[PDB]
RNA sequence: CGGGGAAACCCCGGUGGAGGCCUGUAGCGAUGCUGACGUGCAAAUCGCUCGUACGAUUUGGGUAUCGGAGCGAAAGACUC
RNA sequence: AUUUCGUGCCAACGGCACUCGUACACGAGUUGUUCGGUCACUGAGCACAACGUUACACCGUUUUGUUAGGAAAGUGAAGGUGCUCUGAAAAGGGGCAACAGAGAACCUGGGAUGAUAUUCCAAAAAGAAUUGCAUGUGGGAC
RNA sequence: CCCAACUGCAGACCGUACUCAUCACCGCAUCAGGUCCCCAAGCAUCGAAUGCUCUGGUACAUAGAGAAAGGUACACUCAGGGAAGUCGGCAAAAUAGAUGCGUAAGUUCGCAAGAAGCAUUGGCUCUGAGGGCAAAAAUUGCCAACUCAGAACUGCUUACGGCGGGGAAUCCAACUGUAUAAUU
RNA sequence: CUGUGGAAAUGCGAAACACUUGCCAGGUGACCCAUCCAUCCUCCCACGGUGAGCUUUCUUUUCACCAUAAUCCACUUGGGCCUCUCGACUUCUCGCGUUACUCGGAGCGGGGGCUCAAGAUUGAAAAAUGCAGCUCACCCUACGUACUGUUGUGAGUUCGGCGCAUUAAAGCAAAAACCUGGGGUGUU
């Protein structure tokens, strides 16, 4: 509230950066991949979906050299020097599953630090 | 503001006392009004000193 | 905003039944009684009634159990008078007595002169 | 319930080792610290008590 | 006389009680709330504390005086009469 | 509760009769010994794990020793 | 009409036990009820079976 | 704090927060509809509207004064 | 003043209804060194004693420091004896009246109940404390 | 015999369930009447006004079907006229917040006064003013809160709740207050 | 040595700094509005980690939770006071300070200190507790065992500052109990 805001700048915001850098979030999808629910087409879609939907500085589809969405052995890994909230990647995963059908089969939990794990319903 | 300037010795006690009573008398509208008056006071004091 | 109840068996808001609100380790808001305070020792009322230095303000139970030093001072009239009033009494005692002695000598000398 | 003020005067007990406190109606001009003398040999001054 | 032409301190009473009764109480009210001269310490610091009791803010002395003024006119003549009568003896 | 300031007075307290038990608490990066006497609980803190196991092992077997853990509801019945 | 001290003494004489606490209340019907806690050296269940329960 | 004046003294702008002061909740009352009900919800109640609301203000417990007597800012009011 | 809780139950009662109930029946429940009162304060006040009055106490006085023409103190400073005599000083009889005034040493957690809890918890007391008396030992002084 | 720091043992009596009210108290009763104290959320707004809502609590008041007249209402609307109604403008209608400008006779000079009266008010995108803390200081950097004043564009069916009608005179009592519980 | 340190404000506590209901004197108990600043606590924001809600399209999103009792040990703000400045308005009009009605040779201000009140920080208590999650993990019927998580310059708010303290022809109860001293006894 030091400077008055304007409607023209509603879609833009500064992101704020880390000091030491090199923070990585992981998502594990081994269980659905082992079964037939997560075919490699879905895995490719999953990695692709994260690519054009992660929002940097207020805009999506324009993340380079600061956010890496590399995917290796069924574990999506996001490496960044930007400052993010861990719940954001849980919020993105739920949207992707809801766009597909599996929201009623697969649940997402926090297995450990900086990791999320996908498993089955009962 | 007046207390800070006196501590920094940018004004003396005689100037401080006169401006203290004028602020209580509703002469300065805001902070910028007070600084401009102080700058004017500092200027004509310097000119008189150099003339003497 | 949770609401509280009186926990003792007096339910009136007097100067002695004053309560504070406390949050417990179990995440509950309860009422706890804060006791009264004392005004502390003072100088005599007819001498100004001022708060004495070097003495604490203690209620009945705490004043009885406290060490003597917390309510007194090493000088004469320790926890009764301030140092100005003590100095006034000393000066008054000496000067008045000297004046009394002066008069007695003056009167006796006058009697001697009359005798001669 | 009273218009006139009252005065608290402190005396020494004539026969015992104790102090006596009295309460009288104050004449105009009485002040705290004043000395009051009562008796046949008291002088004529404001605040003294004398036989008629 | 910027805020009020003539009412003065009696301006808290609005338009009640009549003009003359308000005037008669204005003289005594002004003196009762004023600061009077202390002959003990030389300051203008005497104030009233209940009717007839006057206390000095400087030397903390309490005197018995008049209801609305520190010294009544009758008191001064009595003081001089007594002093003259005492020295007469 | 009272705090023990040095090893010397800790040994005096432990040797003292009416010492009901000694409870040993293994916090991270610190270790506490709590001696339950009458009317008061005395505590001694040690910063290093070494020179603390030695103190624990050098306790008279007459004194009852307890290792503090977290007990479940069923364990507390 | 009995108080706690006499209740404690009477229990010791009748049943040869040591108590650590005695609590009492007066019932709404007028009778007085007492809760008596025994020492850890004595078994409440054993005493109850001796009396016949 | 500024102006005006030879003086006596006068004037503007602020600050301050007085009053059995005003509008208005709770509270304490009871003006009109001569409204509702009038074998009632009620042996005096209900609805809108209305008086006052820092004071001669409202209220709990305790205590004191009575039958030709008590009490009454006075209506012969009130005293289960 | 048992309406609280559990179980059963529908004759009468809850101006209609009931399988429901503050109904009916049978059994249960209220735990304190520290909470409130009291031990233990005074207030507006009351009225035992004493005195006076009345044909007759079932009447009057009884806090403006204070009963009674009125001998209402049964306490014991310094000192002597031994390991218990003599006596200084103290005027004004005995009570009651505040569960919002004065006063008052305890706090959280609980898997501890069908119903009570700052009142219950027992050796790792879930525990941590504060205060009233008596003692015995270790130490300073007689 | 006195004491400090410990330690050992013992800590008396009565109250304790439930209620405190549109069903537990007083009004013959589970009666729209009466009855002291404490705790008190979010948004609109000057707000303990009034309207809606999370927590906690309720769906308990005899119901179903269903456009007769006449009624009661803490319910409304009416062309043209506008008190002609009536003892009497009774009842209803009507004014209304905030901001800018302006305001009579009389007067005890305090008031009268919100006297009277005229104008503006939405939405959206912008602009200016009003401050703290750091530093070797008419400088630089970082940061909070919500008021006030303006401009362009665009719109109206005058559109929640809440909220004074005003003026000219006569009689009486100076004023605030009290006062016939149940016709003044 | 016979309590003791400091020029002073006044400090020092294992048990002689012992006793003082012979006596006397003070104090606590003990009483006062409003404005202003404002405690405990409440509500809002910021920071983000656990779980849920919505998701044709939007929303780095919406909701819940994020705790520390008594007791004990060891830098700020406000008031009072001491000392130095060989002590300020010497001199046409001195200085400090409040939102606010005033204060100063009967001792302002400035440097350094003593003390009281209210807080802050550090530690014992106290994580061993509480609250959530997981509970197709690893078990079998046990209230079972592992494991994971645990900033405000905002807006209100009478504890306190606060009384010789309100309008006043109104001036704000008393006592028990307790505290300290003057005298006196006591130690060498
Ligand atoms: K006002
Ligand atoms: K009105
Ligand atoms: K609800
Ligand atoms: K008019
Ligand atoms: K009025
Ligand atoms: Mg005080
Ligand atoms: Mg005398
Ligand atoms: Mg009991
Ligand atoms: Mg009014
Ligand atoms: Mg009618
Ligand atoms: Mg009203
Ligand atoms: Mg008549
Ligand atoms: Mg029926
Ligand atoms: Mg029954
Ligand atoms: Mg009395
Ligand atoms: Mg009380
Ligand atoms: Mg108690
Ligand atoms: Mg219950
Ligand atoms: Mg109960
Ligand atoms: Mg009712
Ligand atoms: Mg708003
Ligand atoms: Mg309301
Ligand atoms: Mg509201
Ligand atoms: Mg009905
Ligand atoms: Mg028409
Ligand atoms: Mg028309
Ligand atoms: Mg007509
Ligand atoms: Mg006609
Ligand atoms: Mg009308
Ligand atoms: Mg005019
Ligand atoms: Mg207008
Ligand atoms: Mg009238
Ligand atoms: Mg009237
Ligand atoms: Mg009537
Ligand atoms: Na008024
Ligand atoms: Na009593
Ligand atoms: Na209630
Ligand atoms: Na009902
Ligand atoms: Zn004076």
């Amino acid at each position: 509230v030091a400077v008055r805001a304007k409607v023209g700048s509603r879609g833009f915001t500064r992101q704020r950066q880390l000091a030491k850098g090199k923070k990585v979030f992981k998502i594990d999808c081994s269980i659905p991949a082992s079964d037939g629910i997560f075919s490699d087409d879905i895995l490719s879609n999953f990695q692709q979906y994260f690519q054009d939907n992660v929002k940097l500085n207020g805009r999506k589809g324009k993340l380079t050299s600061k956010v890496r969405v590399n995917m290796r052995e069924n574990t999506l890994s996001i490496t960044t020097t930007m400052a993010y909230r861990k719940k954001y990647f849980k919020y993105l995963t739920k949207k992707f599953l809801k766009k597909k059908d599996l929201r009623d089969w697969i649940r997402i939990l926090a297995k450990g630090k900086d990791t999320y794990q996908l498993k089955y319903f009962n | 503001l007046l207390r800070k300037y006196r501590e920094e010795k940018k004004i003396d006690r005689h100037i401080y006392r006169e401006l203290y009573m004028k602020a209580k008398g509703n002469v300065f509208r805001n902070k910028r009004n007070l600084m401009e008056h102080i700058h004017k006071v500092k200027n004509e004091k310097k000119k008189a000193r150099q003339l003497a | 905003c949770p609401r509280v109840q009186y926990r003792r068996r007096m339910h009136y808001a007097t100067r002695g039944n004053r309560m504070r609100l406390v949050r417990t380790p179990g995440n509950r808001l309860v009422m706890q009684k804060r006791g009264k305070r004392s005004q502390g020792p003072h100088t005599p009322w007819v001498l100004g009634h001022k708060r004495l230095a070097g003495t604490k303000a203690l209620r009945h139970t705490k004043a009885r159990l406290a060490p003597r030093h917390q309510k007194t001072t090493s000088r004469p009239y320790g926890g009764v008078l301030s140092h100005e009033q003590v100095r006034d009494r000393i000066v008054r005692a000496f000067l008045i007595e000297e004046q009394r002695i002066v008069k007695r000598a003056l009167k006796a000398h006058a009697k001697v002169q009359k005798e001669k | 319930g009273r218009g006139a003020p009252l005065a608290r005067v402190e005396f020494r007990h004539p026969y015992k080792y104790r102090r006596v406190k009295e309460l009288m109606v104050a004449p105009e001009g009485m002040f705290t610290g004043q000395s009051m003398l009562c008796g046949v040999k008291a002088p004529l001054a404001i605040g003294n008590v004398l036989p008629l | 006389a910027k805020r009020t032409v003539k009412m003065g301190v009696m301006g808290r009473y609005g338009a009640r009680y009549g003009s003359n009764p308000r005037k008669r109480a204005k003289k005594l009210e002004v003196s009762q709330h004023a600061k009077h001269f202390c002959s003990f310490c030389g300051k203008f610091a005497f104030r009233r504390k209940a009717v007839g009791i006057w206390r000095c803010d400087g030397c903390s002395k309490t005197v018995a005086g008049g209801a609305y003024t520190l010294s009544t006119p009758n008191n001064t003549t009595v003081r001089s009469t007594v002093r003259r009568l005492r020295e007469l003896k | 509760p009272r705090e023990i300031k040095n090893l010397k007075e800790f040994l005096a307290i432990c040797s003292r009769k009416d010492a009901r038990c000694v409870k040993v608490k293994h916090n991270p990066k610190v270790t506490k010994f709590k001696v339950r006497c009458s009317r008061h609980l005395y505590t001694l803190v040690m910063a290093d794990k070494k020179k603390a196991d030695k103190i624990e092992r050098s306790i008279h077997p007459s004194v009852k020793k307890i290792t503090v853990t977290s007990r479940s509801h069923a364990n507390k019945n | 009409r009995a108080n706690k001290t006499e209740i404690k003494k009477a229990i010791r004489k009748l049943y040869q036990v040591k108590t650590v606490k005695v609590n009492t209340l007066i019932r709404p019907d007028g009778l007085k009820k007492a809760y008596i806690r025994l020492s850890a050296s004595y078994d409440a269940l054993d005493t109850a079976n001796k009396m016949g329960l």
